[PDB]
């Protein structure tokens, strides 16, 4: 079913806006072949330059929202393998040099709405192994099984208003730990579907 | 319209060319008015 | 019992040494990551929150002396650091300062909580272009001061001198956890890893079978 | 259709139309689609 | 589930048989390939020269009788496609020539017991658009949900009691809409089977 | 003190903004010299592609709202003449020529934020005198007593909903029946501003 984050539910304590903006958004489907190697989006800078939740975050400098997520990827009961579903708060990404002080730059580091490609998956791209990566809350989308995942998280960071255009709350990541395995006669691509949508958002300050 | 969200999957050993066939009817709320006669080709 | 996270921390080890010449004074900023026993310790959590005190100890080179009156500072977040050993920083009255001899038993001096933000981030993702007051992942809630050791005397002092800090935490709350380091990191400030020889995790072994 | 028929007489009308789907694929088979609609005062969208 | 037509049940208001003509015939399995295109039968000319009801319309000329349809494929979860049961009152077809005044005879307008075969389908054979055909009771059977169809029919007609033999009530149609398609190394030949059964049968008239 | 039009307060009987969109507007100040003739400005048009509610009929096609003027000149004790206030519905002007037919085209119809300038104000550029032209609700400003003018329109339309770029509700008009006369040492120009605030706004559609 569903699984919260760290077992608190989304609610708030400025402008508030309502129902138009309780939509449900779609990001890209995207295409999961045989050997690819894993994706991360850095919420919620992806709801920006989009639609009606564009138009309050790009023109107000403070925020507060919890979100509710909804992974969903489409396959037939002849193909195998298992995703993983992660929700890392504070997700800091780290450059791949060693010497100077080479650093990731921007077009990396802020993907958009394309969500970017994990250069090295076994250590998350951020010295941390990934062994040890389910004390985060997760969910085992498997093949075999079920096919949906529903997470809910909640606003966490310590002061109580930042930024939405700087600053970046958490990070979803989705990597393929068995990797994909079918007989010759059936499709390739498996796609991979997210849905997002904002429960409590909350904005302030003007232009 | 209707935008193609994603690829269609067939698992091997099942062709993939589906079909999509459509419907269509009205409401309770729909109303008409003034009495006309229509366009049909012949006349006899 | 003994495994809370109180007393998981309430040990106090070496941060610092700061020693001096005669220039005639050492500074020295706080930065808890100095070395890496509490660098694996603390990024263990993601949010905390703590009250610290120092302990100086001082040692002549071959080991003790005669008297002198060295003084201790302390520069809160947001003034100005010393430049010479006689400037008119060194008489303010915002910077509390401490006058120790060498002979007495050593000084200790606590430090209140010092960030505006209601806790430390230990990771943080953005750019502090109208942020809190290249620049990825840098944020200015995480200075606590400097401490900027002088002995005391008109000229002449040549004492060669060396110190040691020592910081106890206290009081420590944590947050949200994270997975531990296990790639031996290379800067400073940046969780870099030379990624051309990415290490492992276990030792191996000969096959799957015969554990 | 038959609403397309009856509307070739009786000049004016207004109500609510409704348009149903339904497939004819295998049982093994999955996807999805975004049935879209737009308001009369423009065209038909270009991107997704 | 089950659909009337019209919305009516069969009842009645001559003698009167009972259970031995309430036993289900069964009409013979016809063979759907990848390129058939339509069958229909006319109802009650069928069941003529067949068993003990056949033995009550050929020497009666006075007959009311309401049906109760099943119309059955059988096939696997690789097939697809799906079909059309419809029951049109008073169906009536005509010549496909063009002038004198080809009429089309008597060996299709009465097939019997075997079924006949539509020549046009877009068309009804009778001048009416397929389009526009789900205004009579239809069901559609769709091979990859459900393959049963479950038509009741009462006695529709203005005169209270017509022949057997002159006179037809309606007919029963079934067309492919969608065209069957399977890959390679199955079977070609979907059956299709049909079950009648008469619930109110009353004669009248003696040989 | 105010003056309703025809006696009716505006309200209402779609989405339904508030508070945001009840802030008041300010157009330009005018420049009223000694041998000015006249201006006009046909509402809703001026509110177009400005703020936040030209973000809301430029994106919708239904409409519904009543206004609420306030016009006021700022004059001191030595200067003379009197203004003329009038809210027209359905103002429709004509062009000038005689014979073909020359219209009078788009750039002079619809000002926008811009009001135009009458060229001939005995007849209103109507065909229709300014001797008879205080049927309409009026208001006299009259730099020697008062100098405000508080109108409130409701929405006279045939049609209970109508489109906002194509459509025009009514117009303001703003004549100098008295010509301006002042005494050499004193300023030249007598400024005139408007002050436009939605009352029931109601808007409908899609994009």
């Amino acid at each position: 079913n569903i699984v919260l984050a760290y077992g608190e539910w989304p609610e708030y304590c400025p402008t508030r806006p309502d129902v138009s903006v309780n939509r449900f958004y779609t990001l890209d489907s995207k295409m999961w072949q045989e050997n690819s190697t894993g994706w991360y989006w850095k919420f919620p800078d992806v709801l920006n330059k989009t639609g009606v939740f564009g138009q309050n975050a790009q023109f107000h400098y403070l925020y507060r929202s919890g979100f509710c997520l909804h992974v969903q990827c489409n396959a037939s009961k002849f193909h195998q393998g298992a995703l993983l579903v992660a929700v890392i708060p504070e997700f800091v990404i780290a450059g791949r040099g060693s010497n100077e002080a080479p650093h990731p730059g921007f077009t990396t580091t802020f993907p958009g709405t394309t969500g970017a490609t994990f250069y090295d998956p076994y250590v998350l791209d951020s010295g941390v192994p990934l062994s040890q990566a389910l004390i985060y809350p997760h969910q085992w989308i498997n093949l075999r099984t079920n096919n949906c995942a529903t997470v809910i998280v909640p606003y966490i960071n310590a002061v109580p208003f930042d930024s939405a255009i700087n600053h970046s709350n958490f990070g979803l990541i989705v990597i393929p730990v068995s990797p994909l395995k079918y007989s010759s006669g059936a499709t390739t691509a498996i796609p991979i579907t997210i849905t997002i949508a904002p429960l409590n958002s909350e904005f302030g300050g003007l232009r | 319209t209707l935008w193609y969200q994603t690829n269609y999957v067939v698992p091997p050993e099942t062709p993939g060319e589906a079909y999509i066939i459509a419907m269509g009817a009205a409401q309770d709320n729909f109303t008409l008015k003034i009495c006309k006669d229509t366009d049909e080709v012949t006349q006899q | 019992l003994e495994t809370t996270i109180n007393h998981f921390f309430s040990r106090s080890g070496l941060v610092g040494v700061v020693n001096l010449t005669d220039t005639g004074y050492a500074t020295w900023d706080i930065d808890i990551m100095g070395f890496v026993q509490l660098r694996r310790k603390c990024e263990m959590f993601t949010y905390m929150r703590f009250n610290a005190e120092f302990t100086f100890v001082t040692t002549t080179e071959n080991g003790g002396a005669r008297p002198y009156m060295l003084q201790y500072m302390y520069v809160p977040p947001g003034a100005p650091k010393p430049t010479g050993r006689d400037a008119f920083q060194w008489q303010t009255a915002t910077n509390p300062s401490v006058f120790v001899k060498l002979t007495d038993p050593p000084a200790q001096v606590s430090v209140p909580f010092m960030s505006p933000a209601s806790a430390y981030q230990w990771f943080y993702d953005g750019y502090p272009t109208f942020g809190q007051h290249t620049t990825y992942g840098l944020c200015p809630n995480n200075m606590m001061g400097t401490f900027a050791v002088r002995v005391v005397s008109r000229e002449a002092s040549q004492l060669k001198l060396q110190t040691r800090v020592y910081m106890k935490l206290k009081h420590v709350r944590a947050w949200v956890p994270r997975p531990i380091r296990s790639q031996p990191y290379l800067l400073k400030n940046f969780p870099n890893y030379d990624s051309s020889k990415i290490t492992n995790s276990a030792r191996d072994r000969s096959s799957i079978k015969q554990a | 259709t038959l609403v397309g028929q009856i509307c070739r007489y009786y000049t004016q009308w207004s109500g609510s139309l409704k348009v149903t789907f339904m497939f004819t694929g295998s049982f093994m088979a999955t996807g999805k689609m975004l049935v879209a609609y737009s308001p009369p005062g423009s065209a038909q969208p270009a991107n997704r």
